RNA sequence: UUACGGCGGUCCAUAGCGGCAGGGAAACGCCCGGUCCCAUCCCGAACCCGGAAGCUAAGCCUGCCAGCGCCGAUGAUACUACCCUUCCGGGUGGAAAAGUAGGACACCGCCGAACA
RNA sequence: GCGGCAGGACGAAAAGACCCCGGGACCUUCACUACAACUUGGUAUUGGUGCUCGAGGGCCUCUAACCUCGGACCGUAAUCCGGUUCAGGGACAGUGCCUGGUGGGUAGUUUAACUGGGGCGGUUGCCUCCUAAAAUGUAACGGAGGCGCCCAAAGGUUCCCUCAACCUGGACGGCAAUCAGGUGUUGAGUGUAAGUGCACAAGGGAGCUUGACUGCGAGACGGACAUGUCGAGCAGGGACGAAAGUCGGGACUAGUGAUCCGGCACCUCUGAGUGGAAGGGGUGUCGCUCAACGGAUAAAAGGUACCCCGGGGAUAACAGGCUGAUCUUCCCCAAGAGUCCAUAUCGACGGGAUGGUUUGGCACCUCGAUGUCGGCUCGUCGCAUCCUGGGGCUGGAGCAGGUCCCAAGGGUUGGGCUGUUCGCCCAUUAAAGCGGCACGCGAGCUGGGUUUAGAACGUCGUGAGACAGUUCGGUCUCU
RNA sequence: AGACGAUGUAUACGGACUGACGCCUGCCCGGUGCUGGAAGGUUAAGAGGACCCGUUAACUGUGAAGCGGAGAAUUUAAGCCCCAGUAAACGGCGGUGGUAACUAUAACCAUCCUAAGGUAGCGAAAUUCCUUGUCGGGUAAGUUCCGACCUG
RNA sequence: GGGUGAAAGGCCAAUCAAACUCCGUGAUAGCUGGUUCUCCCCGAAAUGCAUUUAGGUGCAGCGUCGCAUGUUUCUUGCCGGAGGUAGAGCUACUGGAUGGCCACGUCAGCCAAACUCCGAAUGCCGGUAAGUCCAAGAGUGCGGCAGUGGGACGGCGGGGGAUAAGCUCCGUGCGUCGAGAGGGAAACAGCCCAGAUCGCCGGCUAAGGCCCCUAAGCGUGUGCUAAGUGGAAAAGGAUGUGCAGUCGUGAUUGUGCGCCGAUAAUGUAGCGGGGCUCAAGCACACCGCCGAAGCCGCGGCAGCCAAUUG
RNA sequence: AUGGCGUGCCUUUUGAAGAAUGAGCCUGCGAGUCAGGGACAUGUCGCGAGGUUAACCCGGGUGGGGUAGCCGCAGCGAAAGCGAGUCUGAAUAGGGCGUAUCCACACAAGAGUGUGUGGUGUAGUGGUGUGUUCUGGACCCGAAGCGGAGUGAUCUACCCAU
RNA sequence: UAUAUAGGCGUCUGGGGGGAACGCGGGGAAGUGAAACAUCUCAGUACCCGUAGGAAGAGAAAACAAAAUGUGAUUCCGUGA
């Protein structure tokens, strides 16, 4: 005679899908992130979901700018 | 209540959208774009 | 080249915020007015346009200050992967946070300014 | 080997009847869906005049259809059945077809799962945090909260702006209205939970607008699958902006429902001889608390102690097993009360263990059977000793006690009431001890209790029926 | 068809409950039934068929005649709606809050509620959970028994 | 689905909440049982998701066979990454919270799954250099045939319970059993050691052992223990005793063994028995040997691979 | 004589010597089958851009005919349709599904390699073996019960005549 | 009761029952499958009733087909599938 709780939502895989030096195609997705933890640098867009994705092909960085954490592709 | 209103052309019901009976009476005329190929005014 | 004015770069304070004294050559400034282009939920305050009377008193700039804030080892310890241990405990690698020694009043890059 | 006794071989007998699971069967009703039966009208059988309400209905009368289980007569030397004929009724009844209603009187069925056994309770899909152990993912009837929307701007784009709190000075006006001016770097604010973000603003203002578009989409994320999720970029034709540019709804993630079959508009796609149409098909979109939310049907509740069959120790009741919260016997520390004096005797608050004897937790053995409380018969062991026996201390004069240590040899009565165990009482006694052994012992016994079928009472139920509520009756197998 | 009922006829026959005899059998017509009444409301078949739609002689896209698809209004009957009767029909029968001249109790009275609030009689009962109620009798000792009380 | 019934669901040919017999019919059962010859090679799962579903089943996961591809797989060292747990910290926020000084403020000492200025180790993802390489009998794609979808206990990190359970539900390129015999633990699926092709009256070892049962030490050296401690247990109580500290005796602190507390029911019965202190006990040293189906030796079979032999 | 070591078999289970199930014993019988131009994989054999016949008729027979048909050979699309293309679309815009495949050359340069000229030139189908599968009782045994047509009152329930 | 019937009387011919399967006509289940269950399936099957004949039914277009196009009663088999 208890438990008013005992519900949960589906997990939604939500994590950095591309780490470090990886070769990543032009439209290829990376860090899904709810609420833009990471911000878009030079060759990454940001979707309406706050999902980041590559614009150009190249190699993923993870640097920073002005205190913010930045993802960006540099070319090969 | 938020009912389901179809938008019709002056010439020529491509679309339908939610608007309400209380806040927006005299149901809406806006504008919007296939048969003609221009943005023609559409009324409720 | 010298206390000049812009526009930047740094896994953005060792660049900050204060304190005390200096700066005005061109320039940045406040300033001087509201006709002209353009403005205020009201006001030429601001946003604009038109000028150069009066000054560095402020911004901006350059000094010297550990005053707050920041940065921060080395060496220990906690924790820990793996191993060995009959409870307890230790063995070979990783290794903080905290506090301490001290750092620090930034450091660079190409475009002008008047003097070359 | 023979005679005996029955403690065990979880003895023999009966694929447990209890319990749950899924198949059946009867029963019940305001479950569902038919049907019988009963009644209602239309219309055939079914006709003739009359009088009227009418925008074909209501009725009158008549006899000829049709009826009589009214009589007489004949076939016929019989209360059947025909035929004839008087007397009645009469286009009504009955009967066919069509059709509304009533309808457990019958018939076929349905009546969910999870679940520390089942029932009652709670829950069922989606979003958010923690459990979750620094990628992702992750259980429980673990711990917290939300959603089934709202907004024609709370969307798009171009500009500009910085909050809350706090101190100081002001008519009404105060620790809250507005007014200035200071400190103030994120506390405030974000349509909506929480988290992640956001001061460069995604927060606060204003001007114009409708991209809350049409045809598309390289490439990845995520997944059993079905879903779902992001998307640069190209074109048409537009919005804002001087431009570069951004715009395919909203800071982000909840706000939804697959298929099937229908509804509407649109398109020259087809059109069963041909030319048209009907119907089909396409593009666009509408109808599901299908919420038990991957939806078994368009359409569905209960009882069974009258039960039946198939299974299970995958799962309960009895006993064993582990555990020991709760019970039980000791113990640590003494605040104290005992005239004074903690420890003669009691000992609060708090702490630590023993025992497995109570109520429990768990589900490990047995459901192709481990058969049942109390009593009788027969016992056997332990000591935490009721009596007898031996000791220390005493707030022990003596008698009689108290308390603690030692000790298991023997002994521990008969009746009253209750099925009782326990308990209250009675008269005694040196004393009327406490426990274990399937709460010892039914192939040793009884059958009062519990727990089958009968039946009445109170209660709950529309009802069948139900109740660790009472009541009376109720097969005890084996060489 | 016919049969029993019955070779009976309301002092008879069928059904429902109750159960010799004695004294009795209170209140409720809201619900559900059953009985009657029908003035209106709603409605099925069958009649009726305006207005539409398909085709084509005629008119060059415009439409009447034939044929046939869709079929609205207007018409009714019983039922249900509605109004009454009926409880020896199935059933149903209340709540709290105050008050007496010592205490206690509440004749009484206030206020809600319903269709109406349980009357007579009985009561710890085949009915009473707490329960071995309390009190008396019976017994050396009565969880049963008998007689009372009423907190049914 | 009818009869009869002074009514119990009674009785209707020993059977009745719907008789019996034959035929539909070899009814159906997600249920229980049974399925018969041999050797060889390989070898699972007891999880995820969905379910009028939970003891059934569909697809994925894990097995096998055949055809592709030919090291990609796995391992270790480097390197480039994101993380918010352990720990810690809090005038760094959000709560809870102790004591001073004057509610606040200041001065200290704190606590936290749903607190974070901070912040590991491990694991994870990629790139790279070798290793393994007559082998893992790998990895990935496609197909034929599967079974499984009741797991259990141990180690470590958790939830629920009382931080109870041989409890229950999870995580872990965690193990074993399931499906693994052998040796050790007296006996003893899950613990330690180790993977059984067959034969041998051959050696060397593992865990664990060496007085006798019982194969091998009454082994050696320096100490401790008097309680059969060893061969069960607590909060506590106490001039038992050995060493190392600290102001001939008293206090004091550490530390090795030991004493009491200690106490359930058939019979010693809490060393596996005997027996052990003349240590067969305990601690650290030190030589040996015993001990497996492991390893080696000699010999015989078979499978895959590359040159009958390896 | 004696010594060491050693807890039946099967089923079903997390786990069985189990005190869980099943069998007293022996001999004989008793469970994966067969039909179909069936379906998909896969051997093997005939013929190959073709392969093969079904009813049926002539035969002493298993051997001759028999081209109707089915499969391959062109697709894409809702369809009309057009066809190495085609469909959605305003589109020499992309994308979907096809053009047997593997080669060189050309261009493009690229966002993961595309488009073309040129060569090469495909492999199905009908028997039969095995695996599994569809429809049939489909590996074998076992309910309680459901429906149809009959058989029962010599037992028992009740009534009728005597 | 009379035109006559109903009946009565005398006479000739036929029918009545049985059978294994096949035939045609009419009535017509359920278990089962749908992993429940009503539509649907099982199935026009089991079973029942009538009535045959060596065979029986059907049968001589109020039929198909789609025009540059025709075939020519019915039944049965293969294929369309
Ligand atoms: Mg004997
Ligand atoms: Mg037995
Ligand atoms: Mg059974
Ligand atoms: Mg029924
Ligand atoms: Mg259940
Ligand atoms: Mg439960
Ligand atoms: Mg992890
Ligand atoms: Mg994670
Ligand atoms: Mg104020
Ligand atoms: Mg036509
Ligand atoms: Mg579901
Ligand atoms: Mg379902
Ligand atoms: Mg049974
Ligand atoms: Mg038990
Ligand atoms: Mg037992
Ligand atoms: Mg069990
Ligand atoms: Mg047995
Ligand atoms: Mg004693
Ligand atoms: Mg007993
Ligand atoms: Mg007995
Ligand atoms: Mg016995
Ligand atoms: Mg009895
Ligand atoms: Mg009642
Ligand atoms: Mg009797
Ligand atoms: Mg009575
Ligand atoms: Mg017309
Ligand atoms: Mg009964
Ligand atoms: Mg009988
Ligand atoms: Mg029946
Ligand atoms: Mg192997
Ligand atoms: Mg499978
Ligand atoms: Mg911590
Ligand atoms: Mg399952
Ligand atoms: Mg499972
Ligand atoms: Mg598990
Ligand atoms: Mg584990
Ligand atoms: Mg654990
Ligand atoms: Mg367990
Ligand atoms: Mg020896
Ligand atoms: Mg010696
Ligand atoms: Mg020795
Ligand atoms: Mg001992
Ligand atoms: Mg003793
Ligand atoms: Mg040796
Ligand atoms: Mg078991
Ligand atoms: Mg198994
Ligand atoms: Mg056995
Ligand atoms: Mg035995
Ligand atoms: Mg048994
Ligand atoms: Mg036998
Ligand atoms: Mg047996
Ligand atoms: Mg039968
Ligand atoms: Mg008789
Ligand atoms: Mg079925
Ligand atoms: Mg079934």
């Amino acid at each position: 005679s208890s438990s008013r709780n005992g519900r949960d939502s589906a997990a939604q895989r939500l994590g950095v899908k591309r780490f470090g030096g990886q070769v990543v195609k032009a439209g290829e997705i990376l860090v899904r992130q709810r609420g833009t933890h990471f911000h878009p640098g030079v060759n990454v867009g940001r979707g309406g979901d706050d999902t980041l994705f590559a614009l150009a092909p190249g190699a993923v960085e993870f640097g920073a700018k002005r205190g913010r954490k930045t993802v960006n592709i540099v070319p090969v | 209540i938020r009912p389901i209103v179809k938008l019709r052309s002056t010439a020529g019901y491509t679309y339908v959208t939610r608007k309400n009976r209380r806040n927006d009476p005299d149901r809406i005329v806006l504008r919007k774009y296939p048969v003609l190929r221009r943005h023609v005014e559409f009324r409720e």
